């Protein structure tokens, strides 16, 4: 009875827009990857509305050496298979078929080794109550093959383990008031898996303090809490990398994390990636080596990697002195000033960062009340003295 | 075209000389639409004499009167009886005189 | 009186661009009036008056 | 010497003796020491006169306004003094060195453009695409539309494309919406048989 | 292109041409009492909405996202010429709809001692 | 569970009081007794239960 839609609308009193953004994603409320070959998910299949939580069991038939295969449904009788090969052969084509016999979908070239190849096939009702094959096969110019399959049985499950994360969003949402974007904004950048717990809900409480205190957005705050910048796009907006690094493009050139190595040099004069990170952060190429400064103190040269997490903490240092309206210079002399400047934001605790933001807080909050200015600290609370005769 | 990318259909149509209203030198008209914006009339520049001492003063005003470098090639060269039936080649190409 | 709908059928039975159908067919001529279809260029000479 | 404020007084002495450096005269005037750093020597490399050389970047009092000339321009522009040595290789109209190259002119344009803010890169951003759209047009008509279309103008190709190209940026539209003007506009022309 | 004439046809079309010229008087007579802003005839304002409420009974719900799957133009054409309904669904009256997004935030006003323009 | 009472606004229906009504509102107990009565008998005449 529950799984109706309407009857769990009853039953929390919720309104017809609250739910749609519930069970309009409601795959997220299953598990996220297989586990023992097992995937366990909610499927739509909503002719009626009604939610049925299906077992999909893979079993390996021929070949798994080749690859690893993967099945993700999202409605009546349509599903998205993910497969990512072990080993390389030259294919004239990519061949897929249920079993081996009707065709779902053909790729041509070689597919590659080590990359997740995808194709939104169908699997009928006749189709997914056998325990069916599913046949991929690389075919070689040769007509050779390297054939791999196994055989994905489709169960229909019980609702238990859906209806109590649910349950679990709904309470959570309506506390918090939050809406649910953002709440799966938040579980993400704790578990891969979207399960609420002890530590996403520590910090649900801190993104509520700072969108209070500082009036800046979800994403900042996530930012402020020690969470990496999500290139996933949420609710048909741009993604928050998207937004800070990709548009307007520049010089019609796409960035994205890669395994090259950028130069913060200010006198290195970089290529365009550097002015991508400059153009993000609105800061000149001085004050740029200043903040990779301030962030880490291990990184004895200008050049790091471009990963996400460098560029996480790029950010939140930036974002330090921006929500306290001073830039990169008072935000150095500041933290020299406090006596943590020494402590490394990349390799900080999160009780740690949350000390450190509460201190710069108060330390400015003290400045303001007395008319004095950041230099006058630092002059009062210096230690370096120059050494010339006057 | 051959043109593979975005940087090197710019390139190509920076120097299109045959066409109506190119070349457009995109990479010159970004430098002088920020310089209209962050310092208008350059009176910062002209207020700074050790830097406008490096520039050639006609190479700063240039970028006022909007000439392209391509722009300056076509509006420098000398025209005269025994090149205009070739330069002719070079500025419109295929499109007859009558 | 901005009734656009009325005013455009109402002047398209004198003339229509885009031509005149009858019994499903497209008819060569453009203007729906005799004379106006038969007289294709001016006279060499106006009436003075 | 009266911006330098409370630190004059060192700073002074300094100057009197052939002491003064980066480090003190960055911290008297409240900026950043890297910032001093490398004006100092974008100055050295580039020629002016009089010279200016390690022995006197700091000792003569015209090396030192130089500098700060320099660091002045530079924030200004709100852009890193690399930026300004850029901007000054820039000479395009003489015959006396070699005309920068577009990739000279690409890295000049990007450093220039990342000091922008929001307003302005939005302000910057229309005037470009709009300039572009003029010169895409003209070279499509030129170079690339089938001579069997007498295509011969800006407006013509307009007609023939069904898309606004002169239109300003300013305007915004839905993709499907402006599909569906696009194909109004054809069975128009269609219908009137002005095709 | 004729409206009487199509419901002519199929008289199921005049019962609910009836209908919602009953939710029209009922919706005005709410309207009128709720003008006046006396403790009494708030209460005749509540009572004449939820007559017209149970009326219309549950708001129906509408699955946000279906079988539709975002096809190729060129597809659509060809299905939709086999010779629209092939491939594109029936939406709800837009009317009917507004009478519970009306009807909703009125009683949303009256519980909420707000005025009929929203001011509290 | 003879009356299929699902959520709030049925038992509203039910118990013939508002419950979500804000606490602004004041009413005399019995004209609000007189607001059940009416709705109770006019729910009848329709037939809705």
């Amino acid at each position: 009875s529950l799984a109706m839609p309407e009857y769990l609308k009853r039953y929390y009193n919720l309104s017809d827009e609250e739910l749609s953004q519930f069970i309009g994603k409601a795959s997220n409320f299953g598990q996220q990857e297989y586990s023992n070959n097992q995937l366990i998910t909610p499927v739509v299949n909503s002719s009626d509305g009604t939610v049925k939580v299906y077992r999909i069991t893979r079993e390996y038939t021929t070949n798994a050496y080749q690859m690893d295969v993967e099945l993700f449904p999202f409605g009546g009788e349509n599903y998205r298979l993910d497969y990512k090969f072990k080993n390389f052969y030259n294919a004239s084509y990519l061949s897929i078929k249920l079993n081996d016999k009707r065709e779902l979908v053909r790729t041509e070239g070689a597919p590659q080794v080590n990359i997740e190849y995808s194709a939104n096939i169908t699997l009928n009702t006749a189709d997914i109550s056998q325990p069916f094959e599913i046949g991929l096969t690389r075919v070689l110019p040769s007509g050779s093959w390297a054939y791999a399959a196994a055989k994905f049985t489709v169960e229909e499950y019980n609702q238990y383990s859906f209806l109590l994360k649910l349950n679990k969003a709904i309470r959570l949402s309506r506390a918090t008031e939050l809406s649910p974007t953002i709440l799966e904004g938040i579980v993400r950048s704790v578990n891969l898996q979207l399960d609420i717990n002890t530590d996403v809900l520590g910090k649900v409480f801190l993104t509520k303090y700072y969108m209070q205190r500082y009036a800046i957005h979800a994403e900042t705050a996530l930012i402020l809490c020690n969470a990496p910048i999500s290139q996933r796009s949420y609710d048909n907006q741009p993604s928050q990398f998207d937004r800070l690094f990709n548009t307007p493009l520049l010089n019609g050139q796409y960035f994205s994390t890669g395994d090259e190595e950028i130069d913060l040099n200010s006198g290195s004069t970089g290529d365009w990636r550097k002015t991508i990170l400059k153009r993000a952060f609105n800061i000149d190429d001085v004050s740029l080596f200043r903040l990779l400064k301030i962030t880490d103190h291990d990184n004895k040269d200008g050049k790091i990697k471009n990963n996400l997490k460098n560029l996480s903490n790029l950010y939140i240092g930036k974002l330090l002195a921006d929500i306290h309206q001073l830039t990169i210079d008072e935000l150095d002399l500041l933290l020299i000033a406090v006596g943590e400047g020494k402590t490394n934001l990349s390799a900080i605790s999160d009780k740690q960062l949350a000390t450190l933001i509460r201190k710069l807080n108060t330390i400015t909050s003290w400045l303001h009340t007395q008319k004095w200015s950041v230099f006058q600290l630092f002059i009062m609370t210096s230690t370096s003295y120059n050494k010339t005769l006057t | 075209s051959k043109l593979e990318n975005y940087t090197k259909v710019m390139e190509m149509l920076s120097t299109f000389r045959p066409s109506g209203a190119t070349p457009y030198h995109d990479a010159y008209e970004n430098v002088r639409e920020v310089i209209q914006l962050q310092d208008p009339g350059l009176e910062q520049l002209n207020a700074s004499p050790a830097i406008a001492g490096l520039m050639h003063q006609a190479s700063l005003l240039g970028i006022n009167a909007s000439i392209s470098p391509e722009l300056f090639n076509i509006l420098t060269e000398e025209i005269t009886e025994g090149n205009a039936e070739e330069l002719y080649k070079k500025n419109f190409g295929n499109i007859e005189p009558a | 009186e901005q009734n656009f709908d009325e005013a455009n059928r109402w002047l398209k039975y004198v003339w229509s661009p885009s031509g005149y159908i009858v019994h499903g067919q497209i008819q060569n001529y453009q203007w729906n009036v005799r004379p106006l279809l038969e007289d294709t260029s001016w006279n060499s000479d106006p009436l003075d008056s | 010497v009266n911006a330098l404020g409370e630190k004059a007084s060192s700073v002074l002495a300094a100057f009197e003796a052939n002491s003064l450096t980066a480090e003190q005269l960055a911290d008297a005037m409240n900026l950043d020491a890297n910032l001093l750093l490398q004006a100092s020597i974008q100055a050295q490399n580039h020629q002016h006169l009089p010279p200016v050389t390690p022995e006197n970047a700091f000792s003569s009092w015209t090396s030192i306004n130089t500098i700060l000339q320099w660091v002045n321009v530079a924030q200004q522009l709100n852009v890193a003094p690399q930026g300004v040595s850029a901007l000054v290789g820039l000479d395009y109209i003489q015959s006396m060195k070699e005309t920068p190259t577009y990739a000279q002119w690409e890295n000049a344009a990007g450093v220039l453009t990342a000091g922008l803010n929001s307003q302005q890169a939005n302000t910057l951003h229309a005037f470009l695409d709009e300039s572009r759209s003029a010169a895409l047009s003209t070279y499509y008509i030129r170079q690339v539309a089938k001579a069997a279309a007498a295509i011969k103008s800006r407006d013509d190709l307009y007609q023939y494309l069904l898309i606004d190209n002169q239109v300003s940026a300013a305007i915004k539209t839905t993709r499907i919406a402006e599909a569906i003007a696009s194909i109004q506009l054809y069975v128009n022309r269609a219908l009137e048989n002005v095709e | 292109v004729d409206p009487d004439a199509v419901a002519q046809h199929d008289p199921m079309h005049y019962k609910v041409s009836t209908f919602m010229r009953t939710l029209d008087l009922l919706i005005a007579r709410g309207d009128h009492a709720y003008r006046q802003l006396e403790r009494d005839t708030l209460n005749e304002a509540k009572m004449w909405y939820m007559q017209a409420l149970h009326l219309l009974g549950d708001k129906p719900y509408l699955p946000l996202s279906t079988t539709w799957s975002d096809p190729r133009l060129d597809r659509a054409a060809d299905i939709t010429t086999q010779n629209l309904t092939d491939l594109f669904l029936p939406q709800i009256n837009e009317v009917m709809m507004n009478y519970w997004q009306t009807l909703a935030q009125r009683v949303y006003n009256l519980r909420h001692n707000l005025s009929i323009d929203g001011q509290p």
